RNA sequence: CCUAAGGUAGCGAAAUUCCUUGUCGGGUAAGUUCCGACCUGCACGAAAAGCGUAACGACCGGAGCGCUGUCUCGGCGAGGG
RNA sequence: CGAUGUCGGCUCGUCGCAUCCUGGGGCUGAAGAAGGUCCCAAGGGUUGGGCUGUUCGCCCAUUAAAGCGGCACGCGAGCUG
RNA sequence: GCUAGUUGGUGGGGUAAUGGCCCACCAAGGCGACGACGGGUAGCCGGUCUGAGAGGAUGGCCGGCCACAGGGGCACUGAGACACGGGCCCCACUCCUACGGGAGGCAGCAGUUAGGAAUCUUCCGCAAUGGGCGCAAGCCUGACGGAGCGACGCCGCUUG
RNA sequence: AGCGCCGGCCAACUCCGUGCCAGCAGCCGCGGUAAUACGGAGGGCGCGAGCGUUACCCGGAUUCACUGGGCGUAAAGGGC
RNA sequence: CCGAGGGUAGGGCCCGUGACUGGGGCGGUCGUAACAAGGUAGCUGUACCGGAAGGUGCGGCUGGA
RNA sequence: GCCCGGAUAGCUCAGUCGGUAGAGCAGGGGAUUGAAAAUCCCCGUGUCCUUGGUUCGAUUCCGAGUCCGGGCACCA
RNA sequence: AAAAUUC
């Protein structure tokens, strides 16, 4: 259950170690993002040298979450921290290797680079 | 003397010293058929330019064709979207061909609270020139984020102007504490709002951060 | 050929390139403007033009009556040119055949002095760029000098293809008639024109045919980056 | 021209700055506040002291971490009414 | 004037239409898609955050949209100060 | 100015073997302007260039020693290695994958690419010399013998 | 058969072009209408499958002086 | 037990950079301090003062009669 | 808005108590100087802010305006 | 024992 303020530790080799979401990208005022919904975000650190630099403000979509989310058939998962992905306007990551695992629900959610791109898809 | 560039144009010396121009005016052929050629010809007498005389090929009848010099500047706009648009998306043209001019040139300067902005600066005929000039500052009033005094836009060449743009200031604030109302306190603390927006106005260098996509873009 | 109009950077100058060029026409949408301005530029050089009438595949589609206005509007010869169908495995299969009668295949000795033009050329290369043309005349290859027409300047040969439709592939030397491509170290890009390609550098042709030549400024004016 | 003589050092949009959210810089995704600078000081300035100053302060600003029912946004439960 | 408690906030609204959105229209210098302008329309909806006591405004990120007025510039025997 | 395994002792551990090499106790020692400690740079010699000489400068080819084998760590086998073309683990990167998992290591000879002002043939042969295994026959040997390209250096010859 | 040079250092000089322009340059310095110093030509010197340039080392540099220097006034005696 | 290494925190040195701000070197304004007793002999340590060179005090030197 | 004061030579300023107006610096002609200053000699020059009124007559006195300068614009 | 600046 991301929101803004919230900060969650980002997943791929963009150059983005941690984000702040600041609006969650879903309608005229949605509440929350969950895992494969998609923010607008705030850089808060970055290893030296990498392309998305402090301060920057970027797209992401939330590949992990420490709330559980359930699934039609009764269900459910959750991950021991919140996590997200760098993404461009064309949906697709700016990163080329994604790390931890992602969950299942990005792949309806037609995030399929991302999903190919993991250790494992729980 | 004679001075042959650059390619960005406002540079070039000034109206004091030049008594020569060039535009380098191409003609251009194009096949049209039937007549889209009154529609034609008439838009090359905006972006004026010079028949030669030309053919009709053999029918099909509305084969037919134009050669026509024309200033490179107006040639272009005047031309593509219009071009076709004019006869219908049919016809075409070609421009190899590179002609000089001996005509007018006329660049007008476009200036923001009289701190006349370089990037703006544009380059068109006499009376083409004079036309864009309104536009210029007028599409400027949506683009200058305001600061503290009536605020000059206006556009102009060597001297006289082309145009005009003024924005808005307005910093108010300070009657908005009076209620009592002697007419006479209400007038205290806008006669040093009137040194305010004069002080400020002498010392003001003022700018304008991008969003000359939209601005002296069109 | 690129698509789109293109301004006529690839539609003529790579016209020069063909021996036929295929008229592809739809049975349905029917004839349009864009389709018409090409056909007098590719009518425009001289070449065996093999019209096509097309979609048939769709069942609305009009089809006789476009050949019928070709007919008179295009001028073809009604009865010549040929229908197929692209969804169709389609009034294709005559297409390739078709094209090689209607096509003379081409003309120049191969081993005379290189007089090398080539319709157009490979994208980026911010390694190392490559070229296409046909050296319908001569043949060069590596070992060689390459010498281009206007000013020089004089690059050598690192290699041609050639590329097979896999890519580009190989080769000794590209040869006369073959239509290739070749390198390299141009990597200036203003002053070659599809018409100029040289040469090896110790003879040259005598005249460029061409196809050229590029232009001179300004256009542009800054193409200033923002933030 | 004037005065008895015309504000020096240092400081300066300040517990003084009116115009005012002055301007530039810093921080923030965004900063009328904060911090650094500039000096057009409406109307600082040298024992109604001036400019600094380690330590101190239930003083008064600005920022960050940690943590939180302050808040999203509320819910349940205990006792006194 | 032997007393009718102030700005702003919060909470709770309700109403006007000179409609911000959504619905139906005409004209267009409406090709389409997008606009513009006027007409009908008050059923519902009209986000989060930075600065400032602010109302306002600027600014960020979104939005179908981020309407404007009235109700003692609504509301302190309802709170805040 | 530096030092707590730090400097010496004892008794153990370990090795082919001496030693704080490592461990427990014991003592308060050890080093430094004759430059410790920190920082910078560097593989070292035989040699090589210059110079009257002293000196200066340099370490490419070759020969000797050292060190490394993508960045790190570890040991196993063994006379010998903590082993470039053996093993284990972590890290980067490349590839395969049925997504469960896997394979990789040219600073060997050719060669590709990148970087650069710039730098060679995916040649030929085991005929020699040398190496390994084998009673031998032989087999292996990109060491090596040669060829190729480049005016890159030296030396020799031509264009009368 | 080519390449470097032809004011001085340094071996090799005349005409024409240019007029502080164009250009040359290691250093002196050349060029502002008679330029052996710029550009060309004739002529000449050098070296020759080479000849020049850049970079770097020693040399000249007794200019870190051991061989082999200095400090009254040139840099240099410590205020005692 | 140790352990590659990853993570947390606090320091140290270096490099790059920064609104602004010193001075420094190379290509009109104000004066005229030095070089002749340079028109007040100069220099000098120091202090204070001054638009600027500089002036003045205290003491020193001759590299001044 | 109200209150006082101002406006005169190119710049900066005196001044009448109603008749023809001054200074200082700039500017100019000369001199001195090899020359440029400094110095010396000689020289101007004004619609005394605009409008109206008083007056034989107005820079001067009277009324209004414009502009400039100083003060006040408070209790909410 | 020199009032007087500059090219
Ligand atoms: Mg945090
Ligand atoms: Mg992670
Ligand atoms: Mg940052
Ligand atoms: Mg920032
Ligand atoms: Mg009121
Ligand atoms: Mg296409
Ligand atoms: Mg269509
Ligand atoms: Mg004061
Ligand atoms: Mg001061
Ligand atoms: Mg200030
Ligand atoms: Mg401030
Ligand atoms: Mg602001
Ligand atoms: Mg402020
Ligand atoms: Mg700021
Ligand atoms: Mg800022
Ligand atoms: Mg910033
Ligand atoms: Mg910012
Ligand atoms: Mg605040
Ligand atoms: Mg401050
Ligand atoms: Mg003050
Ligand atoms: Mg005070
Ligand atoms: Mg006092
Ligand atoms: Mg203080
Ligand atoms: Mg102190
Ligand atoms: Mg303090
Ligand atoms: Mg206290
Ligand atoms: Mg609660
Ligand atoms: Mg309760
Ligand atoms: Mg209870
Ligand atoms: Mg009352
Ligand atoms: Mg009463
Ligand atoms: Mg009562
Ligand atoms: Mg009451
Ligand atoms: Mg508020
Ligand atoms: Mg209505
Ligand atoms: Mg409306
Ligand atoms: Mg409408
Ligand atoms: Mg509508
Ligand atoms: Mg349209
Ligand atoms: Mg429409
Ligand atoms: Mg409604
Ligand atoms: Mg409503
Ligand atoms: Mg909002
Ligand atoms: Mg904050
Ligand atoms: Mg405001
Ligand atoms: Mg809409
Ligand atoms: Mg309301
Ligand atoms: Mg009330
Ligand atoms: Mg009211
Ligand atoms: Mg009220
Ligand atoms: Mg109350
Ligand atoms: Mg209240
Ligand atoms: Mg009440
Ligand atoms: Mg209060
Ligand atoms: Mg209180
Ligand atoms: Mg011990
Ligand atoms: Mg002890
Ligand atoms: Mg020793
Ligand atoms: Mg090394
Ligand atoms: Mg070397
Ligand atoms: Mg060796
Ligand atoms: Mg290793
Ligand atoms: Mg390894
Ligand atoms: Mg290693
Ligand atoms: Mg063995
Ligand atoms: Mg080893
Ligand atoms: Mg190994
Ligand atoms: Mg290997
Ligand atoms: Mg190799
Ligand atoms: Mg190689
Ligand atoms: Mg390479
Ligand atoms: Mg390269
Ligand atoms: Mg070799
Ligand atoms: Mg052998
Ligand atoms: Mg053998
Ligand atoms: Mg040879
Ligand atoms: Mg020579
Ligand atoms: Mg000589
Ligand atoms: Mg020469
Ligand atoms: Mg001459
Ligand atoms: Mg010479
Ligand atoms: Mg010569
Ligand atoms: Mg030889
Ligand atoms: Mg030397
Ligand atoms: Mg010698
Ligand atoms: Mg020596
Ligand atoms: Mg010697
Ligand atoms: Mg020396
Ligand atoms: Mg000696
Ligand atoms: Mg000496
Ligand atoms: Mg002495
Ligand atoms: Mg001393
Ligand atoms: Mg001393
Ligand atoms: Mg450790
Ligand atoms: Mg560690
Ligand atoms: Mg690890
Ligand atoms: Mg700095
Ligand atoms: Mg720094
Ligand atoms: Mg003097
Ligand atoms: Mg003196
Ligand atoms: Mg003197
Ligand atoms: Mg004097
Ligand atoms: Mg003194
Ligand atoms: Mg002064
Ligand atoms: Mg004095
Ligand atoms: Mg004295
Ligand atoms: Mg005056
Ligand atoms: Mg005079
Ligand atoms: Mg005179
Ligand atoms: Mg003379
Ligand atoms: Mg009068
Ligand atoms: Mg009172
Ligand atoms: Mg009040
Ligand atoms: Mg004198
Ligand atoms: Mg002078
Ligand atoms: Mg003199």
């Amino acid at each position: 259950m991301i929101q803004p303020q919230t900060y969650l530790e980002v997943a791929d080799n963009t150059g983005a170690r941690k984000i702040m979401c600041i609006r969650v990208l879903k309608g005229s005022n949605a509440k929350y993002a969950t895992v494969g919904d998609v923010i607008v975000a705030s850089v808060k650190e970055a290893i030296p040298r990498g392309a998305v630099k402090e301060g920057d403000v970027v797209k992401a979509v939330v590949v992990r979450t420490k709330k559980e989310i359930k699934r039609p058939d009764g269900s459910a998962i959750r991950f021991d921290d919140n996590a997200a992905v760098i993404i461009n306007n064309q949906l697709e990551p700016r990163g080329t290797r994604v790390f931890g695992p992602v969950a299942r629900e990005l792949r309806e959610k037609g995030f399929m680079k991302i999903v190919s791109l993991a250790p494992e898809v729980l | 003397g004679e001075e042959v560039e650059v390619h960005n144009p406002a540079d070039l010396p000034d109206p004091t010293r030049i008594e020569e121009i060039l535009e380098p005016y191409v003609k251009l052929t194009i096949f049209t058929p039937e007549e889209y050629v009154g529609s034609l010809m008439q838009l090359l007498q905006e972006k004026r330019g010079r028949l030669v005389n030309m053919n009709y090929l053999p029918g099909a009848q509305k084969r037919v064709e134009l050669v026509y010099e024309a200033p490179f500047a107006e040639i272009l706009y005047d031309f593509h979207d219009r071009l076709k648009s004019v006869s219908r998306g049919y016809a075409s043209m070609d421009y190899e061909q590179a002609g000089y001019r001996p005509g007018d040139l006329v660049k007008v300067n476009v200036l923001v609270h009289g701190e006349v902005v370089d990037a703006l600066t544009f380059i068109a005929h006499r009376e083409k020139a004079y036309t864009m000039a309104r536009a210029i500052v007028d599409k400027l009033a949506e683009v200058i984020p305001r600061q503290l005094f009536e605020v000059p836009i206006q556009a102009a060449i060597g001297g006289k102007i082309i145009a005009r743009a003024t924005v808005k200031a307005l910093r108010k604030d300070v009657l908005a504490k009076c209620y009592g109302g002697d007419v006479t306190r209400k007038k205290k603390l806008l006669e040093k709002q009137k040194e305010g927006k004069k002080r400020l106005k002498a010392i003001g260098k003022v700018e304008v951060p991008q969003e000359a996509f939209l601005a002296v873009l069109s | 050929t690129p698509g789109h109009v293109d301004f006529t950077y690839e539609v003529s100058r790579a016209l020069a390139a063909v021996e036929g060029v295929l008229l592809v026409v739809d049975a349905s949408q029917g004839v349009e403007a864009e389709t018409l301005a090409k056909f007098y530029m590719a009518l425009e050089h001289g070449h065996v033009i093999i019209p096509v009438i097309n979609k048939i595949d769709l069942p609305n589609a009009r089809p006789l009556e476009v050949a019928l206005e070709v007919e008179e509007v295009l001028g073809l010869p009604a009865d010549e040119a040929i229908f197929a169908s692209g969804k169709t495995g389609e009034g294709v299969e005559e297409i390739l055949e078709a094209i090689v009668q209607r096509i003379p295949p081409p003309k120049g000795d191969p081993e005379a002095p290189l007089k090398a033009l080539i319709f157009d050329s490979v994208y980026d290369a911010y390694q190392g760029v490559i070229p296409y043309l046909r050296l319908f005349e001569g043949r060069v290859r590596p070992g060689d000098r390459i010498r281009i027409y206007s000013t020089g300047k004089e690059f050598t040969v690192d290699k041609v293809g050639v590329f097979t439709p896999q890519g580009l592939v190989a080769t000794e030397a590209l040869e006369a008639g073959e239509v290739g491509w070749l390198v390299a170290a141009i990597r200036d890009i203003h002053d070659v024109q599809v018409g100029d390609t040289i040469t090896l550098a110790d003879r040259p042709t005598p005249s460029p045919y061409p196809g050229f030549r590029p232009a001179k400024p300004v256009v542009f004016a800054g193409l200033y980056p923002v933030d």
